[PDB]
RNA sequence: AGGCGGCCCCCUGGACGAAGACUGACGCUCAGGUGCGAAAGCGUGGGGAGCAAACAGGAUUAGAUACCCUGGUAGUCCACGCCGUAAACGAUGUCGACUUGGAGGUUGUGCCCUUGAGGCGUGGCUUCCGGAGCUAACGCGUUAAGUCGACCGCCUGGGGA
């Protein structure tokens, strides 16, 4: 159904996990798949390689809509920042600009205690 | 540093994503450092030059 | 930061990688997962200082 | 091997054939010392696999080996308190030592009645790749693949 | 001193420097007195996004009234007022004089083809080294823990306190 060709792949990657969200330039949900989604859990999810596997089944369940180009949006650390972007492009894919968008407080916010592990 | 309307002379100053630089990188003299950031803090307050990439 | 372009890359990204290193996302967001406190910051301080001495 | 690196002794070659290589290959299916015997199971395979392969005696063996051969492998390492798998690429002197090793392991692992007939049937299986050992070789590369991700 | 960190304005304290005029010992210290004084805390009324004692729940453990997690109330913010204590520390009371040095950082002022982003000096602050001396030693060392003087505070075994 409908056509987009012009898209951008968004990657939320936080240290427990990483959640990778297609999207139009407006910013409207193609489709979406996560780490913990694709089996993996606890210690198996927080990695790249989860985070590969989340990327290559976002892109089964979108080129319904046939997408060609797209710029990248890096949420978060963790893993899934770097590998998530390699499987992305190789699943057929002409990947055209990269951008960081983990936030930043301008020093707003108190963060929780430090964890006395 | 002589004149926060200098937009031309600050914008070597800061980096890709607006972020003031440093004087180490620079090697400013340190009492322009200052009179730098504040013409810079002046000209982001006015739109002159943006907090962030984001924008 | 931002990043983009050639017809013959894909390595743009050993790029972005590197201009990560040089903006400090990843050594920012560990500074601020969790509070530390202002005496703690005045100690981290001091302790790179004297290191910062050959 | 914590200091001291070595040479590795290079055996004599096969008396049959003159081949290093199947020398080495004796000596991995051999067992107690038994080198009288050990020839005379792969001699007597090959006299099996040349005949039903027909294709001669020398390159059959290399065609079965061309494929359980393995590009690449993963190396243990414990880093901070988690064992990561790192996938290191390996080199070609022993990379068919391993071809050789899987091979030997999946032919006494068989149904057959006796261990020529085991490994005909195995060189065979491998020369189209369908048996143990190169499911070994896939198995070696799907644990390989999935650490891509380090290097 | 406690402490003070986005930008702008209004009010206001102190410190340094150049140059010369003015006063003419007006100084130093200070028991008692007075004022200031982090954080928590208390009173009333605001406020309340994050965080978080208490508390609840989930885990861990032999136990776990804890460390971890999900929540979360005072509290943390404002106003006015109380409390007056901290490892309130440089664990070094104030002032004033004197005694080799080297590398810096900060901030004033004189001189020099401003002919350079400097060259010569001369102030106040400050960092790290380091001589003599001092020290039980570690260390300190022109910002002294050296050399002397004025004055205040305080110490007199540990515990009990
Ligand atoms: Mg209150
Ligand atoms: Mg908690
Ligand atoms: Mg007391
Ligand atoms: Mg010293
Ligand atoms: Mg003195």
């Amino acid at each position: 159904r409908k056509q987009v060709s012009d898209g951008v792949a968004h990657i939320h990657a936080s240290f427990n996990n990483t959640i990778v969200t297609i999207t139009d330039r407006q910013g409207n949900a193609l489709g979406w798949a996560t780490a913990g989604g694709s089996g993996f859990r606890g210690s198996r999810k927080s990695t790249p390689f989860a985070a590969q596997v989340a990327a290559e089944r976002c892109a089964d369940a979108v080129k319904e809509y046939g997408i060609k180009n797209l710029e990248v949006m890096v949420k978060g650390p963790g893993p899934g920042r770097e590998s998530t972007i390699r499987a992305l492009n190789a699943a057929g894919f002409r990947i055209t600009n990269i951008t960081d968008v983990t936030p930043i407080p301008h020093n707003g916010c108190r963060p929780p205690k430090k964890r006395r592990v | 540093e002589i004149d926060y309307k200098d937009i031309a002379t600050l914008k070597n100053y800061i980096t890709e994503s607006g972020k003031i630089v440093p004087s180490r990188i620079t090697g400013t003299r340190a009492k322009y450092q200052r009179q730098l950031a504040r013409a810079i803090k002046r000209a982001r307050y006015l739109s002159l030059l943006p907090y962030t990439d984001r924008h | 930061i931002k990043v983009r372009e050639n017809e013959p890359f894909d390595v743009a990204l050993r790029r972005f990688k590197r201009s990560c290193e040089k903006a400090g996302v990843l050594a920012e967001v560990r500074r601020r997962e969790f509070y530390e406190k202002p005496t703690t910051e005045r100690k981290r301080a001091k302790a790179s200082a004297v290191k910062r001495h050959a | 091997p914590r200091r001291r690196v070595i040479g590795q002794r290079k055996i004599l070659p096969d008396p049959k054939f003159g081949s290093e290589l199947l020398a080495k290959f004796v000596n991995i299916l051999m067992v107690d010392g038994k080198k009288s015997t050990a020839e005379s199971i792969v001699y007597s395979a090959l006299e099996t696999l040349a005949q039903r392969s027909g294709k001669s005696e020398l390159e059959a063996f290399e065609v079965a080996l061309e494929n359980v051969r393995p590009t690449v492998e993963v190396k243990s390492r414990r880093v901070g308190g988690s064992t990561y798998q790192v996938p290191v690429e390996v080199r070609p002197v022993r990379r068919n030592a391993l071809a050789m090793r899987w091979i030997v392991e999946a032919a006494r692992k068989r149904g057959d009645k006796s261990m020529a007939l085991r490994l005909a049937n195995e060189l065979s299986d491998a020369a189209e790749n369908k048996g143990t050992a190169v499911k070994k070789r896939e198995d070696v590369h799907r644990m390989a693949e999935a650490n891509k991700a380090f290097a």
